């Protein structure tokens, strides 16, 4: 675990010194915000109706009972431009205050504990995080357990050691050919079927598909010896 | 008739292409119209033949481009045309005229419409290929099979939220 | 999931191909800009709330012919190759759902890939049970992981091997009761007509603005040019300018705050598809009342249906 | 005993009751 978790770290710093497009995120947060800006500015230039785009070029040139109508088409016409301008700014920054409501949720159920959510910690079954700054957002190190090999084996219900029929605990019963052994779905270990990794319920003529093998009772050689 | 022309009549005047209809129409009336005050239909006067008001090709201009240090070719696609009005492949949206049409699928790099995605292969080359939604692989399912990991690795992700 | 992708532009809606309208546009600026700018941001969320929600696994998985499944019947809600691949269920979720710049595109995830989406959630969920979410596809039989459900919500594995047969006529039926109740009660896809309600229904009060006067002498360009003096149309015409511009401002800002609730309902759509389905949620009515086990989803126009398993 | 656990005394838990655990180690010895 100590040559793969550290090893993962470095990928992650090679990723962000190679190119920008693993914060794209946040970078459309940005270019959003600061186009929106200067084109704010730019409305300014703009005629809206009048004969200039300048307040003092209109009242300096034109009658003032001539000059008071084409400030007035210039003024309403930069107010709808301000309310574009508001209009446009709080949907988005509605968006960013939902993903801060998702973002709360994450830093205190993913980082502050071990969730049990597919797709809220990243790709994987999730162990831990670890939050990391960033400008106007947030980076997260979403530790995940992802298998690399595998092997297919006889797998069975479960077993019939003098007609009760034995159901596992925790995982599933695998055999390699000869013996079965209890294992999980996530780990292989060749565990010896005991009394305390099982439990007695029903019988064997119910369950479809049920095996034969004897059970490991470590009572019996207790009491020889 | 049947093209992008100004027709002028006694009742209605506009500019729309005078397609076949098989509607059927009043000898009194002069025209029709859709549901949202929208001249859809014309009539001759004093001749049996009924002719719709079609849209001429209309609709944005969309390039894909590559990097300007990748590569410079790119191609002509325009939206809710076909390959008469206006390397050539007809699309949903529009036509492609700069894509050859590829039967393999790949990896879709550039999204154009409708399953239909473009990439840069070998000398690059911009083609015409339904995209693909992911690796084919068959399960091998069986009533006493089963498939436990051996070998585990440790990966991190990161996901990034404003 | 996303909406009906439609581009109003901001030329060919306010004039119609006319010289002197076009000269007052360009007093305004970027004015026309933003307008266009704002419609096409909308087209591209619906393509990122689309493939965030449906494009989730990057394998595609298929079927076996082998259809031993614990006795289950699931021929109403596997596509059919044969016939667009559609179950029998998606059949009644098509039919049951109903000029100046206004370009209508098709989006790139059409109705046709979501069925294979779907079908390697479905195929994933059966022979690989929960493997292929997080790691390699590890096969299991579905007998043995309808048990590991039990377990989750404190329920002995015990009571499937006794009532396998009881368990596969409840569930079997239950899929039958939700297709007569979509094609005798029409009110139940209530939700999937709402997205055509505030995208249709709102463009044909779009172009029902250009024939109002807006406060001016006529409503058509051409009348005011061809009468009035060319130093006096300007002031009728851009009467006509200023009211179809706060039409096109009342439409995209009626559309964007709908496509906020649409993108805060794909971000729960997308946890329902992934939490619920691919896994086993914790969170008590989450996937509904009553114990939840497992979910399919399905394929919908501009949506999604979900086929919850409780207990 | 497999079933169940031994946490503390039975003189502080309010309301509780008497048995009989039937421990399977009993009929492994006089077998």
């Amino acid at each position: 675990i100590a040559n793969q978790f550290n090893s993962a770290i470095g990928k992650i710093q090679d990723s962000l010194s190679s190119t920008a497009s693993a914060l794209g995120k946040l970078q459309d947060v940005v270019n959003q915000n600061a186009q929106a800006l200067n084109t704010l500015v730019k409305q300014l230039s703009s005629n809206f109706g009048a004969i200039s785009s300048v307040l003092n070029d209109i009242l300096s040139r034109l009658d003032p009972p001539e000059a008071e109508v084409q400030i007035d088409r210039l003024i309403t016409g930069r107010l709808q431009s301000l309310q574009t301008y508001v209009t446009q700014q709080l949907i988005r920054a509605a968006e960013i205050r939902a993903s801060a409501n998702l973002a709360a949720t994450k830093m205190s159920e993913c980082v502050l504990g071990q969730s049990k959510r597919v797709d809220f910690c990243g790709k994987g079954y999730h162990l831990m995080s670890f939050p990391q700054s960033a400008p106007h957002g947030v980076v997260f190190l979403h530790v995940t357990y992802v298998p690399a090999q595998e092997k297919n084996f006889t797998t069975a219900p479960a077993i019939c050691h003098d007609g009760k029929a034995h159901f596992p605990r925790e995982g599933v019963f695998v055999s390699n050919g000869t013996h079965w052994f209890v294992t999980q779905r996530n780990f292989y270990e060749p565990q010896i079927i005991t009394t305390d990794n099982t439990f007695v319920s029903g019988n064997c003529d119910v369950v479809i598909g049920i095996v034969n093998n004897t059970v490991y009772d470590p009572l019996q050689p207790e009491l020889d010896s | 008739k049947n093209k992008c022309v100004n027709f002028n009549f006694n009742g209605l005047t506009g500019t729309g292409v005078l397609t076949e209809s098989n509607k059927k129409f009043l000898p009194f009336q002069q025209f029709g119209r859709d549901i949202a005050d929208t001249t859809d239909a014309v009539r001759d006067p004093q001749t049996l033949e009924i002719l719709d008001i079609t849209p001429c090709s209309f609709g944005g201009v969309s390039v894909i481009t590559p990097g300007t240090n990748t590569s410079n070719q790119v191609a002509v696609l325009y939206q809710d045309v076909n390959c008469t009005e206006v390397n050539v492949f007809q699309t949903r949206a529009g036509c492609l005229i700069g894509a050859e049409h590829v039967n393999n699928s790949y990896e879709c790099d550039i999204p154009i419409g409708a399953g239909i995605c473009a990439s840069y292969q070998t000398s690059q080359s911009i083609i015409a290929y339904t995209m693909s939604l992911g690796a084919e692989n068959s399960v091998a399912y069986s009533n006493n099979s089963i498939a436990i990991p051996t070998n585990f690795t440790i990966s991190v992700t990161t996901e990034i939220l404003p | 999931v996303s909406m009906t992708k439609t581009s109003v532009d901001c030329t060919m809606y306010i004039c119609g191909d006319s010289t002197e309208c076009s000269n007052l546009l360009l007093q305004y600026g970027s004015f026309c800009t933003q307008l266009n700018r704002a419609l096409t941001g909308i087209a591209v969320e619906q393509d990122k709330n689309t493939q965030e929600v449906f494009a989730q696994v990057k394998q595609i998985y298929k079927t076996p012919p082998i259809k031993d499944f614990g006795g289950f019947n699931f021929s109403q809600i596997l596509p059919d190759p044969s016939k667009s691949k559609r179950s029998f269920i998606e059949d009644l979720l098509f039919n049951k759902v109903t000029f100046n710049g206004l370009t209508v595109l098709p989006p790139l995830l059409t109705d046709e890939m979501i069925a294979q989406y779907t079908s390697a959630l479905l195929a994933g969920t059966i022979t690989s049970g929960w493997t292929f979410g997080a790691g390699a596809a590890l096969q299991i039989p579905f007998a043995m992981q309808m048990a590991y459900r039990f377990n989750g919500i404190g329920v002995t594995q015990n009571v499937l091997y006794e009532n396998q047969k009881l368990i596969a006529n409840q569930f079997n039926s239950a899929i039958g009761k939700i297709q007569d109740s979509l094609s005798s009660t029409a009110s139940a896809l209530g939700k999937l007509q709402d997205v055509v309600n505030q995208n249709a229904q709102a463009l044909n009060t779009l172009v029902k603005q250009l024939s109002s006067n807006f406060g001016a002498i006529s409503s058509v360009l051409n009348d005011i040019l061809s009468r009035l003096d060319p130093p006096e149309a300007e002031v009728q015409i851009d009467r006509l300018i200023t009211g179809r511009l706060q039409s096109l401002q009342t439409y995209v800002t009626q559309q964007l705050i709908r496509a906020a609730e649409i993108r805060a309902s794909a971000n729960l759509a997308a946890t329902k598809m992934s939490e619920c389905v691919l896994g086993q949620s914790k969170r008590v009515d989450f996937c509904g009342k009553g114990y939840h086990l497992m979910s399919f989803p399905q394929s919908a126009p501009h949506g999604v249906v979900f086929l919850h398993v409780t207990y």
